[PDB]
């Protein structure tokens, strides 16, 4: 049984300014099997109105997905977010950092 | 420019009770255009771009039909594979199925393709030659030697040469105001110090379609590769991609550093500076 | 639009 651990990308839609409304994204990548768990974090608090892509995958038959959700970047927020899978012993948790 | 349309189907066996989880989405070059989701309520192939809204009622109920035969074929396969790699019925497993066609610049075929994967693994694929068969193990030998009886390669060819192409060239034109445009990466360049002796120099890719791009760094004029770091591609969320590839320099030396760009939608390729 | 002949189990 083959297993490929998630890649994570947390970022916005587009370019972030406080106070300025935009959409959360994480984005995993490169994971096998299917399975898993994505959750967008705010103030460590998961975010209730999360949608996600249709499963897909690439040509190494490795899966990706992404989650997305709206946000307001501000001063104080804190954005995540929390990756579990078979592949991982604790969920995963990428800060969200405006610089990538 | 050069197109494909491409078919994904993913089956995840589902012990103890019921049928497998069932995914399928089609695209064309990077924009998804239908899917099917087991789970979802409607049971019908369903619209994802405006442009395939156009096509009637007997297109999705033709498509629905397919779909949830290639479902059905994908719950067999698991119970075939099962049988074929001694596994115990307690686990659960994974089919992948991916097929489509490329066109070159004037919409004529170029290859076709038709490959499958059994818990993330080569299983079988169709040869470039759309002729014959790339068997990975014994269980897929087994496999090849039945598609090869019941002629799986010459119905899949006569798909991939065909109709793979027609539809792919109407879908072209009924979509051409969005499928038929590219955009631009809209470039832009930060800095970030890491020490009082080094920085980041970032180079960011924004907004663009399709998702072929090429990032590079330069360092007077020659190309830098150490000291860098690329990061995959990544949907917007919106239809469009973002990349970045970032660089660390001593600080002071900034202007040595130049970005390079390459992309469909630009005639020719951008230079960046900081 | 989606293959129907040619999509064979195995």
């Amino acid at each position: 049984m083959i297993q490929r651990t998630p890649k994570i990308q947390v970022y916005s839609r587009h370019p972030a300014e406080n106070g300025k409304s935009n959409f959360l994204n994480c984005y995993v990548s490169g994971f096998h099997p299917s399975d898993i768990e994505v959750d967008l974090l705010k103030n460590g608090e998961r975010i209730e109105k999360v949608e996600h892509s249709d499963l897909s995958f690439s040509k190494d038959w490795s899966f990706y997905l992404l989650y997305y959700t709206e946000f307001t970047p501000t001063e104080k927020d804190e954005y995540a977010c929390r990756v579990n899978h078979v592949t991982l012993s604790q969920p995963k948790i990428v800060k969200w950092d405006r610089d990538m | 420019g050069s197109h494909s349309m491409r078919y994904f189907f993913t089956s995840v066996s589902r012990p103890g009770r019921g049928e497998p989880r069932f995914i399928a989405v089609g695209y064309v070059d990077d924009t998804q255009f239908v899917r099917f989701d087991s789970d979802a309520a409607s049971q019908r192939m369903e619209p994802r771009a405006p442009w395939i809204e156009q096509e009637g009622p007997e297109y999705w109920d033709g498509e629905t039909r397919k779909v949830k035969a290639h479902s059905q074929t994908h719950r067999v396969d698991l119970g075939t594979l099962r049988g074929y790699y001694n596994q115990s019925e307690a686990g659960s497993h994974t089919v992948q199925r991916m097929y489509g066609c490329d066109v070159g610049s004037d919409w004529r075929f170029l290859r076709g393709y038709h490959q499958y994967a059994y818990d993330g693994k080569d299983y079988i694929a169709l040869k470039e030659d759309l002729r014959s068969w790339t068997a990975a193990d014994m269980a897929a030998q087994t496999t090849k030697h039945k598609w090869e009886a019941a002629h799986v390669a010459e119905q899949l060819r006569a798909y991939l040469e065909g109709t793979c192409v027609e539809w792919l060239r109407r879908y072209l034109e009924n979509g051409k105001e969005t499928l038929q445009r590219t955009d631009a990466p809209k470039t832009h360049m930060t800095h970030h110090a890491v020490s009082d002796h080094e920085a980041t120099l970032r180079c960011w890719a924004l907004s663009f379609y399709p998702a072929e791009i090429t990032l590079t760094w330069q360092r007077d004029g020659e190309d830098q590769t150490q000291d860098t770091e690329l990061v995959e591609t990544r949907p917007a969320g919106d239809g469009t991609f973002q990349k970045w590839v970032a660089v660390v320099v001593p600080s002071g030396q900034e202007q040595r550093y130049t970005c390079h760009v390459q992309h469909e939608g630009l005639p020719k390729p951008l230079t960046l500076r900081w | 639009e989606l293959a129907g002949l040619g999509i064979n189990t195995v």
